[PDB]
């Protein structure tokens, strides 16, 4: 696999191995910690369907390398979007003056080793005809629109990207990666009498596009989320004002682990803990979540859409457990903040291209199941909210504030779900909400394939889960 | 400019090719490129931490035959790259379907001759120098107070760009830009509650920015201001957005009187054209061609020229924000929107920030929210919040971890007053907001 | 930068 990609990307561009060992040299002239050269090539497309028609496509390509140099706590950073030994030179000679000084030039052998295949390297651009995708498009259009008379819209998009990396660096490390990811979106409106909603539905993976013609639980997988679409958009259209204030909230399976995102994941982010500026710093051995929780962290899963077969950093993902029966283990790492913290990669130095600097940064987080039935936990509340589907969140992880949205809530009232409410924010402190976790679910799932995580500006492909669980107290941001 | 006049010349290039390209096989085309070029670099406690050189370049082309379009891009811009993106947006338009509100923009609408707006103002800032700036300004913030006990650092910005955008009506027009920036960010703590803020600078010419010291003093003061809050109980309560947060509110209208928004019935607003949507007293005036404008532009992104436009005018909602397709859908023409909006500003209706905390009274002054929470279908509104407490017209305490609720269309159409402390490092500019109530979620 |  690493012979296919220095191929496409070493020889293609007419580099071979000993370019890799003279441009870490130049690198390596200055006393520096670490360098690393980052190649890269991708490809995207997309199709849209809308107003019944095929109506958009595009096709998008880049290409580039970056060259960073590293000491202590210092990253010099040059790059170009273009791969070519000159273009490798200049990117290095720009990212080395980061330090004048000179070093003794003792970089280790380059060398790589096997890691497990997380997926496949079949191309998903060119393994489906174009006409078979854009009949998953119109099967789409024409179930959602079958679904319910009031359905009037309907968008529904395609997307894929193929994309090949190349590290190389002066520990020795030598690493490639092929990495396929597609995503069917699904965006219906439906009016009534005047009224009218929005509901949405979609995913993927890392594999191509015939897995939305896959069976999901008896049906057509794209049918199934085509249905979705229109009945989360009933719901909402459906929806009175949600209540105010601190009461339970009972969260959903899958996606609702936008909880666990927010509430702990970024505040577990070795850059925030080694500079001293999360809530969390400091804190490893302590409770910070409720002794049912166990927190991971896992690059490791095949196909998923946040899985990291390598880093960005040529490690390997792994499963790392962040939080053990409510007992802080540790943080996700890069290089540079393993150093610095006396700790070990991790496999969550991650980038989002050449063109910026991999920091640490999650794949799929998610809670492990516990011993209570979704049905336990909701007979449990008396008055609160029951949320199975969110929106998006934020987090300040100095301060331990977080929200997040929901897209789909009810009240519960008596032990039942009742009345389906309008959306609300949800505000809690991290630590705070995470020890107030009383009843964890046997249903544990991940989302269905849509999680965008955003960090210092950089947008990664990331996953969640959870099983139902009950938040005792939490605060709910509603009108009445 | 010599480097930029250079990048300039083979852009214009870029774009005649790609243009010459398409033209046998399409019936219509537009041609989008840009090159920006800097120096991004961070402090760490003074010292330098990260240099960044930054070097980006990109072409886009949209292609259409028989109403079907196609796009395409790339970063490299090679003439043998170049006919590869042209022939991939052609062969999109071969599998699309045909769709007449779909083309590049009306001939009639189009800056041919387009405006010099004065927008590039070049510094030879070395990373040294660059260095330095920033910790100027980390330090002046580290100094300030015992209470700051940790940092994110400073940083400073500095890019150049060149623009040129091309279509098949004729259209070839380009521009230069600049944009620097100085910040710095902290961290107090108190009784165990860490909290941290930031300050900035920005501008077009490097000798419109504050000295690193007035970033540094600023991003002290808000940080210790946040320093151990309170956890509001539920309540109803007026309301002030402070300025910063003030021009986010007024952002929301954006989407919500979008072309294709409105085209799709997507908008709360869909039956609110020409009806009084804000105070009578308030006016949002556009001026694109503002020179230096951090939101200026000379035209949008489908070539159309921009227009100085009243878009509320005493409260009534004038026009909705179309772009070619859009106003095709609506059976108007574009407003030269494509892109987003160029300048919004909102005058102060006399009072001062301390004057609009006497007036309220009791209430809430939010400096800061998070999360999403705008429905652009209905309106409703449910964000996260932190600021501030009033009493006796006087701040009495931090307050977070609270939620602030309602729906934009009363909260818009009931606003008090506007402050004269107006918010001018943003695209929308306008002073704090009194709203009368809304509905604060906590304890 | 805000943390998403
Ligand atoms: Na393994
Ligand atoms: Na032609
Ligand atoms: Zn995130």
């Amino acid at each position: 696999s690493l012979n296919l990609v220095s191929e496409q990307l070493l020889a293609a561009n007419g580099l071979k191995h000993q370019d890799l060992f003279a441009i870490l040299g130049q690198l390596a002239e200055r006393r520096l910690d670490y360098g690393d050269l980052y190649f890269q090539s991708s490809y995207h497309e997309s199709w849209v369907l809308e107003d019944r028609i095929i109506k958009d496509g595009s096709y998008n390509i880049d290409q580039g390398v970056g060259v960073r140099a590293i000491s202590g706590e210092k990253t010099g950073f040059a790059y170009a979007d273009q791969i070519s030994l000159l273009a490798l030179e200049q990117s290095a000679q720009a990212a080395r003056t980061i330090v004048r000084d000179s070093g003794d030039g003792k970089v280790q052998t380059l060398g790589a080793v096997e890691h497990s295949p997380l997926y496949t390297s079949v191309d998903p651009l060119q393994s489906m005809s174009r006409e078979e995708k854009l009949d998953i498009l119109r099967r789409v259009d024409k179930v959602a629109r079958e679904a319910d008379k009031r359905v009037q819209e309907v968008t529904a998009s395609l997307s894929g990207v193929y994309e090949l990396i190349l590290v190389a660096a002066t520990d020795g490390t030598l690493a490639a990666d092929v990495r396929p990811l597609v995503r069917l979106s699904v965006s219906v409106l439906v009016e009534e009498d005047g009224k009218r909603e929005r509901g949405a539905s979609g995913g993927g993976g890392r594999f191509g596009y015939e897995f939305f013609l896959a069976d999901l639980d008896g049906e057509v997988r794209a049918d199934a989320w085509a249905k979705e679409a229109v009945r989360m958009a009933l719901v909402n259209l459906s929806a009175v004002a949600a209540p105010a204030g601190t009461m339970p909230v009972v969260l959903g399976a899958g996606w609702p682990g936008v909880l666990l995102h927010e509430a702990v994941g970024h505040g577990l982010e070795g850059d925030f803990n080694r500079r001293g500026t999360s809530v969390f710093s400091g804190q490893v051995g302590e409770l910070v979540a409720s002794e049912l929780c166990t927190v991971v962290d896992d690059g490791t899963m095949v196909d998923r859409r946040g899985s990291v077969a390598i880093d960005d950093e040529g490690t390997p993902g792994q499963y790392n457990v962040l939080i053990e029966n409510g007992i802080l283990k540790g943080y996700m790492q890069d290089k540079l903040n393993a150093r610095l913290m006396g700790m070990t990669p991790t496999g969550n130095g991650r980038r989002e291209s050449y063109a910026h600097l991999p920091m640490p940064r999650m794949t799929n987080t998610y809670m492990l199941p516990g011993k209570s039935t979704p049905q336990e936990i909701i007979e449990s509340v008396e008055y609160g909210i029951y949320a199975p589907n969110f929106g998006g969140g934020q987090v300040d992880i100095t301060s331990d504030k977080f929200v997040f949205s929901t897209s789909e809530a009810y009240l519960i009232e008596n032990g039942k779900v009742t009345k389906p409410v309008k959306g609300a924010t949800l505000i809690g402190s991290g630590i705070e909400t995470m020890q107030q976790i009383s009843m964890v679910g046997n249903d544990l799932k991940l989302d269905n394939g849509v999680g965008v995580c955003g960090k210092e500006g950089q947008s990664l492909p990331v996953g969640v889960g959870q099983p139902t669980l009950k938040v005792d107290n939490l605060t709910v941001g509603g009108t009445a | 400019i010599s480097q930029v006049e250079a990048q300039r010349k083979i852009l214009e290039e870029a774009v005649s090719t790609a243009l010459e390209l398409a033209s046998g096989k399409s019936d219509g085309a537009e041609v989008a490129v840009s090159k920006t070029t800097g120096i991004s670099v961070s402090t760490r406690y003074g010292e330098v931490e990260n240099v960044e050189f930054n070097s980006d370049g990109a072409l886009g082309i949209t292609v259409y035959h028989q109403n079907r379009k196609g796009s395409a891009s790339s970063t490299d811009l090679s003439p043998q790259a170049i006919a590869r993106t042209v022939q991939a947006a052609l062969d999109i338009a071969r599998y699309t379907s045909p769709d007449p509100c779909a083309g590049v923009a009306d001939k009639e609408l189009l800056a041919f001759d387009a405006p010099d707006l004065d927008l590039f103002h070049p510094a030879e800032v070395s990373p040294d120098e660059a260095i330095e700036l920033a910790a100027r300004a980390e330090q002046a913030a580290l100094q300030a107070d015992k209470r700051i006990t940790n940092t994110e650092g400073g940083s400073f910005n500095s890019h150049y760009g060149v623009k040129v955008f091309g279509n098949s009506h004729g259209m070839l027009q380009g521009y230069c830009s600049t944009r620097h920036s100085l910040s710095s960010c902290v961290i107090a703590e108190e009784n165990g509650d860490m909290e941290r803020d930031y300050a900035y600078t920005i501008g077009r010419a490097m000798s419109d920015l504050q000295t690193p010291e007035w970033v540094g003093a600023d991003c002290a003061r808000r940080t210790l201001s946040r320093l151990s809050p309170r956890k509001l109980s539920t309540m109803k309560a007026p309301v002030i957005f402070a300025n910063e947060v003030a021009t986010g509110l007024f952002g929301h209208l954006v989407g919500a009187i979008a072309g294709g928004s409105v085209y799709r019935k997507s908008t709360f607003l869909l039956d609110s054209l020409g009806k009084q949507i804000l105070p009578d007293w308030l006016t949002i005036e556009e001026h694109p061609h503002l020179l230096k404008g951090l939101a200026s532009t000379p035209f949008d992104s489908e070539g159309v020229r921009t227009e100085r436009r009243d878009i509320i005018k005493d409260g009534i909602l004038t026009q909705w924000l179309l772009t070619s397709y859009s106003a095709r859908k609506l059976g108007l023409k574009s407003t030269g929107h494509a892109g987003g909006i160029h300048n919004w500003r909102i005058a102060g209706q006399g009072l001062s920030f301390e004057q609009m905390l006497k007036e309220m009274g009791t209430g809430l002054v939010v400096t800061e929210l998070m999360g999403q929470g705008v429905s652009a279908i209905t309106g409703d509104y449910s964000r996260g919040a932190a600021g501030f407490w009033v009493e006796n017209g006087e701040i009495q305490y931090p307050v977070s971890e609270i939620t602030i609720a309602g729906n934009l269309k009363d909260m818009w159409r009931n606003i008090v007053t506007v402050g004269n402390d107006i918010e001018t490092r943003s695209n929308i500019q306008c002073g704090s907001v009194l709203l009368p109530e809304m509905k604060i979620a906590g304890q | 930068d805000r943390v998403y």
